[PDB]
RNA sequence: GAUGUCGGCUCAUCACAUCCUGGGGCUGAAGUAGGUCCCAAGGGUAUGGCUGUUCGCCAUUUAAAGUGGUACGCGAGCUGGGUUUAGAACGUCGUGAGACAGUUCGGUCCCUAUCUGCCGUGGGCGCUGGAGAACUGAGGGGGGCUGCUCCUAGUACGAGAGGACCGGAGUGGACGCAUCACUGGUGUUCGGGUUGUCAUGCCAAUGGCACUGCCCGGUAGCUAAAUGCGGAAGAGAUAAGUGCUGAAAGCAUCUAAGCACGAAACUUGCCCCGAGAUGAGUUCUCCCUGACCCUUUAAGGGUCCUGAAGGAACGUUGAAGACGACGACGUUGAUAGGCCGGGUGUGUAAGCGCAGCGAUGCGUUGAGCUAACCGGUACUAAUGAACCGUGAGGCUUAACCU
RNA sequence: AAUUCCUUGUCGGGUAAGUUCCGACCUGCACGAAUGGCGUAAUGAUGGCCAGGCUGUCUCCACCCGAGACUCAGUGAAAUU
RNA sequence: CACAGGUGGUCAGGUAGAGAAUACCAAGGCGCUUGAGAGAACUCGGGUGAAGGAACUAGGCAAAAUGGUGCCGUAACUUC
RNA sequence: AGGACCGAACCGACUAAUGUUGAAAAAUUAGCGGAUGACUUGUGGCUGGGGGUGAAAGGCCAAUCAAACCGGGAGAUAGCU
């Protein structure tokens, strides 16, 4: 209600950039190895996007050393650092889940330019 | 368990819901007061009522969109022209539910759905 | 499944000991024809408090 | 129970005798007959007898 | 979640192609093992000059799931296939020497640090 | 020690800066009004009866009504006991707080578990179907064997058996608690705690420990 | 004048002759690890290959993969591979019909629960005036498992190899309870794509039918694979066992008098039910303070007047629910629908304009539509009534006022 | 071996593991030459075994859509005793 | 039995389709002689399902899967 | 050309589920086999009970078959209940 939707709102980011479903997006994650702090760059298509306040969230799918890797991320956790979008893509779908099964030339996305 | 679900089956199909609500809707606006089964008409209001905000507003898309809710260009064109410019100024409510007693036939609860302006 | 001794009128009347009737409570009077009917529900002559809903 | 066992009586009676010997690892088994006695014998004469060839086979190399 | 009968890819270059978990090991009824977690495999299927043959059977670490591993705050990583990294019978320390494609976090102990240094990538 | 009672608002996250996400289930604990004290010279137990939130006066019957105005409190939505320890002692017309709860680590919260109606043993005791197929006929579900031959020739009490499920007295233990905001009068409390949203919650300081 | 059977499945329950975890004695017990016996039944006590298999062997685990009873538990719970009819064939026996604790291929598993029992859920009356709540706790049930790592400590022990007891912390497996914030499933009640056909006069735009026609997404709810939590600590009395003091029996002696320890077993401690606990308990509060007549004259019956507290009924309903029941609300109102705003999902509606020969693209445009969600809002429906429930509540004896 | 009791014979193949299967062996309890012997392409709702694909068959079940079951009105059995 | 059974011959529209298959329709005929609610277990008939993929079982039973036309190409063995 | 191939009508009936006081004294649903032939079907005829007919199952001969049904011998006989 107002309390949960209160508790919530101190809780969210206030910058987060404006990504669509097919945006070639860099997210860099903060890390920790034992003590030392760092950001990491997990780079690819946002193949969805769940819009749900506080529990935003958004799938990244990369192709990482010859593997699929999909990184769900929680938009508004501390982990995040930062959201960069790199190349809009343009798709009609709101979930390009489709992408999962094509690689290669198959899997290309026009550029939104526009 | 059925929490926090809306919609009544009636012993029917989805489709056979949908049609006998269309009909029902039809004969709501045609004739301004129907009787049916207490259930039928609590769930006629929800079908019903969402048409008559729709004609509030008069534009070719709203009534593209009504004929595909009721497929009948007669009841299209008294909801746009004569309920609407009735129900203008009513936020809600525009049906009342009286009921009547029980049907002969299989002693089910039987109600009176009207048009309150009527 | 069936029984093998024969139930009594005694274990019958026993299990019938719910299944009476329901009378009602009272039936409501309508305020403008004095009409008696079923509370909430419309009266035979079409009125509901007070008001003629249905002509005839 | 013997496998094939052919009514009431077969189907619930522990007839099959199974001898092992630990030491040496061999194994006889009878279920020849209706009694699980003859078969206890009949499966005791075959663990002396596969003992003695045991013992000939390693005095024969 | 992986379960008896998973057949899973191979990360090394071990030479194995195919492998069969076999059981799941560290507990009765254990169901599943993800990320991080030893298995007994079979091989299916081997490169012809391999250290590993076909049908032998050893130890292995998972890699890498399709149902993927929950970090802190609720995100998840999800792979496009189930690999795993053959380990020796008793040692359980790795048996090749390259690995082959990246790697979790949740890999790093002191019992697998060997494939956290060799991944190419470390997610 | 006393517990609060209080509502369940819902459930959230809570974002820790190193980034761990913390589930947390939102408990409106407004104050608890004292409408009697209970001691062993009258009543042979020591325990304080508390009121919380407000009611309609038309819902309020005469009865209740006595209570409330004997307390000196306005009406409530129910009335709870609490068993008083040894030391503590509270006065009628006290109100108490969710600060009570700002040095308790842990909490034990009960509620009313949400009702799952008539359910069958699969779903109420986790008892394994059987075959769907090889020639199962009308038993894919169905309970199985409840009992011996002729000894015992019954069925033994407590058998597991298709019923009621939830809507009962639910009780879960030493649960930490995340944040005591006085002000809001909220209890942020780590994890899931029975019942529905809008239900009853009484809150208590951690028995186990 | 019929007690259905091997194995499997589902569900079990008890015994202890204990497989693991607990406690101990002796050891041919240095430590680690064992052997053997005693106490202990709280919890726990594999998945596969082969075979109809039980059994068994094998592979790989586990702390362990216990032994048994229960019609070798359980077919009005399931199966039907084996066995067990009728078909057929092989080997063998017989001249033959046929036969085989020989084998081989195929071959109908019914029952709507009356009673007891059990799991849930109501109605009645009782509990001694009626009523609304909160309790107490006699009693009952649930739960009780365990691995690995680290510290102690490479310490004690040991020639080395190896390697502790006691105590502490962390993290798992299996199991259970709850919940849906997250990750997902579902989502024929939301949106979109598309095939065939029919219809809305036609175009445009829609609708119907084809498993929701086929699909792609997805709200709420429900839900696991998701994520919180639990097993305990402590206390009492003990088992085997260990003792102190101590005679009978100038010694000795754990015992005879007296005293102290001693386990997952017992009684508690934790969770739930629980006053039909007829031994029906306790506390708080609320309501009712009229007259008259008869009889067989009493815990008697009437007559009038009075109808309280509260309940029920009815209606709007609910994360409550088979029906009951339980909860919220009924105009002095947010109970339900509608409506308004938001969110969410889908993914840029239609119409119009432009570009293109055209399919189509672009602009208007993140457009249009949007269920169960959130915040509001009396527009619709929750009717004034009526109904049930009474009028101060027995006797005896105490104590106190009197 | 539709034949072999012993017997899950032994050896080889396949499997992590194979009383079944396949290839041999010959010790044929108790094969054998028109109650035919040994082969055999094609064929088979024929028996056994193996693999790929596929999957709720299963780990381990969840949700949804319909028809019953449940409540109300009407009609109204049965075995058994 | 106003019973999801059995019953020979004749007629043969449109669109798609090879078709008398199949989908939607025409002419024509019907909604099947108990209804109304609710939206528990369980049974029946379907839809979908994370990760796995025969671990199930006597046995892949059942389900899932494949599925058209044209062209390319196609093994042992063979009675060609 | 073909006791040829695929597949409706048509004829059949291999698997499962349902039903089992059934919608049905043998069916329904989803699949399955043949489908120019030793095919299938209408009408009529013929074969009769120790007889018929049987691509053979003791199959079929009016829901009856190791000897049909109806009537008679007949109140067969029953050391049995
Ligand atoms: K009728
Ligand atoms: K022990
Ligand atoms: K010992
Ligand atoms: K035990
Ligand atoms: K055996
Ligand atoms: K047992
Ligand atoms: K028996
Ligand atoms: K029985
Ligand atoms: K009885
Ligand atoms: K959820
Ligand atoms: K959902
Ligand atoms: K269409
Ligand atoms: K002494
Ligand atoms: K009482
Ligand atoms: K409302
Ligand atoms: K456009
Ligand atoms: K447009
Ligand atoms: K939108
Ligand atoms: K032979
Ligand atoms: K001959
Ligand atoms: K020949
Ligand atoms: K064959
Ligand atoms: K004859
Ligand atoms: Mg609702
Ligand atoms: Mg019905
Ligand atoms: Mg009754
Ligand atoms: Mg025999
Ligand atoms: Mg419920
Ligand atoms: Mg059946
Ligand atoms: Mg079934
Ligand atoms: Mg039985
Ligand atoms: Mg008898
Ligand atoms: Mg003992
Ligand atoms: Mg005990
Ligand atoms: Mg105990
Ligand atoms: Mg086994
Ligand atoms: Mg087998
Ligand atoms: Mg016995
Ligand atoms: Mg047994
Ligand atoms: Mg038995
Ligand atoms: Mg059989
Ligand atoms: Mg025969
Ligand atoms: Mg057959
Ligand atoms: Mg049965
Ligand atoms: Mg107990
Ligand atoms: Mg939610
Ligand atoms: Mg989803
Ligand atoms: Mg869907
Ligand atoms: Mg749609
Ligand atoms: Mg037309
Ligand atoms: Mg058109
Ligand atoms: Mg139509
Ligand atoms: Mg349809
Ligand atoms: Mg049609
Ligand atoms: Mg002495
Ligand atoms: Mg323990
Ligand atoms: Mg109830
Ligand atoms: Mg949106
Ligand atoms: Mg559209
Ligand atoms: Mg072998
Ligand atoms: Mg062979
Ligand atoms: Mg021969
Ligand atoms: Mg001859
Ligand atoms: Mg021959
Ligand atoms: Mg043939
Ligand atoms: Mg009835
Ligand atoms: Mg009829
Ligand atoms: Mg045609
Ligand atoms: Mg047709
Ligand atoms: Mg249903
Ligand atoms: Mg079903
Ligand atoms: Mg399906
Ligand atoms: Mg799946
Ligand atoms: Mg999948
Ligand atoms: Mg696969
Ligand atoms: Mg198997
Ligand atoms: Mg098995
Ligand atoms: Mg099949
Ligand atoms: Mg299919
Ligand atoms: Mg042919
Ligand atoms: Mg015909
Ligand atoms: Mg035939
Ligand atoms: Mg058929
Ligand atoms: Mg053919
Ligand atoms: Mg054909
Ligand atoms: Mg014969
Ligand atoms: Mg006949
Ligand atoms: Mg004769
Ligand atoms: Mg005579
Ligand atoms: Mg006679």
């Amino acid at each position: 209600s107002n309390i949960i939707k209160q508790l919530e709102q101190e809780q969210m980011k206030q910058d987060v950039p404006s990504f669509r479903p097919g945006d070639t997006v860099e997210v860099k994650v903060w890390v920790v190895e034992g003590s030392k702090k760092r950001l990491q760059a997990f780079e690819g298509v946002v193949i969805a996007i769940r819009n749900r306040g506080l529990h935003s969230a958004f799938t990244v799918r990369k192709i990482s050393n010859g593997e699929g890797v999909e990184r769900v991320f929680q938009t508004h956790s501390p982990v995040v650092d930062s959201i960069s979008v790199k190349r809009r893509g343009a798709v009609r779908k709101a979930k390009l889940y489709y992408l999962r099964e094509r690689t290669g030339k198959a899997a290309r996305i026009k550029e939104r330019l526009n | 368990m059925r929490h926090r679900k809306s919609g009544r089956q009636l012993n029917r199909n989805s489709s056979h819901r949908q049609a006998m609500f269309r009909n029902m809707a039809g004969s709501l606006v045609r004739h301004e007061i129907i009787k049916t089964t207490l259930p039928k008409a609590k769930e006629l209001r929800r079908v019903v009522e969402p048409l008559i905000t729709l004609a509030k507003t008069d534009s070719v898309a709203n009534r593209r969109l009504a004929f595909a809710r009721t497929r009948d260009n007669e009841i299209v064109a008294k909801l746009f022209n004569e309920l609407g410019p009735r129900f203008a100024s009513r936020a809600g409510g525009y049906t009342r539910i009286l009921k009547c007693g029980f049907r002969a036939g299989d002693n089910a609860p039987m109600a009176y759905i009207e048009l309150v302006d009527r | 499944a069936v029984q093998q001794n024969k139930p009594t009128r005694s274990k019958r009347g026993m299990r019938r000991s719910h299944d009476a009737l329901t009378a009602v409570t009272s039936l409501s009077v309508d305020k403008t024809s004095g009409e008696k009917h079923l509370r909430h529900h419309i009266t035979a002559d079409g009125y509901y408090r007070g008001r003629k809903v249905i002509a005839k | 129970r013997t496998s094939g066992a052919g009514g009431q009586h077969v189907n619930r009676t522990e007839s099959a005798v199974r001898i092992t010997h630990i030491p040496t690892g061999i194994v006889t088994q009878c279920q020849n007959d209706r009694s699980q006695h003859k078969n206890k014998d009949q499966a005791m004469k075959q663990m002396k007898a596969k003992l003695y060839e045991l013992e000939m086979q390693k005095k024969n190399a | 979640m992986i379960q008896e009968q998973t057949m899973l890819n191979v990360a090394d270059n071990s030479g194995a192609r195919r492998v069969m978990c076999i059981k799941v090991l560290g507990g009765s009824h254990r169901r599943y093992a993800g990320v991080g977690d030893i298995i007994k495999i079979t091989i299916k299927e081997a490169i012809p000059r391999g250290k590993v043959k076909k049908g032998d059977v050893l130890k292995a670490v998972v890699v890498r799931t399709k149902k993927g591993v929950r970090r802190p705050d609720g995100s998840v990583i999800r792979f496009d296939g189930n690999a795993c990294v053959l380990l020796n019978n008793n040692s359980e320390q790795p048996i090749g020497t390259r690995i082959f494609g990246p790697v979790t976090r949740e890999l790093r102990s002191e019992k697998f640090m060997k494939i956290i240094s060799l991944a190419p990538e470390v997610l | 020690m006393i517990g609060l009672v209080g509502k369940k608002v819902g459930m959230t996250r809570i974002f820790t800066e190193d980034g761990v996400s913390i589930p947390v289930t939102v408990i409106e604990v407004e104050a608890n009004r004292v409408t009697q004290v209970k001691d062993l010279a009258n009543d042979g137990y020591r325990a304080i009866q508390v009121t919380t939130g407000a009611k309609k006066a038309n819902r309020v019957t005469k009865p209740e009504a006595g209570h409330f105005a004997k307390a000196g409190v306005e009406a409530g939505r129910g009335l709870w006991e609490f068993r008083l320890a040894e030391g503590e002692e509270f006065t009628v017309g006290q109100s108490i707080s969710v600060e009570l709860f700002a040095d308790v680590k842990k909490v034990d919260v009960t509620g009313t578990s949400k009702g799952k109606g008539f359910a069958g043993t699969v779903k109420r005791w986790n008892f394994r179907t059987q075959d769907a197929t090889h020639g199962n006929s009308l038993s894919h579900r169905v309970p199985g064997s409840i009992g011996q031959n002729q000894t015992p020739g019954k069925v033994f009490k407590g058998k597991k058996m298709a019923g009621q499920m939830g809507n009962e007295r639910v009780t879960v233990q030493s649960l930490d608690v995340v944040r005591v905001d006085a002000e809001r009068n909220l209890l942020l409390v780590k994890g899931a705690v029975p019942g529905a949203t809008g239900s009853d919650l009484i809150v208590k300081p951690a028995v186990k420990a």
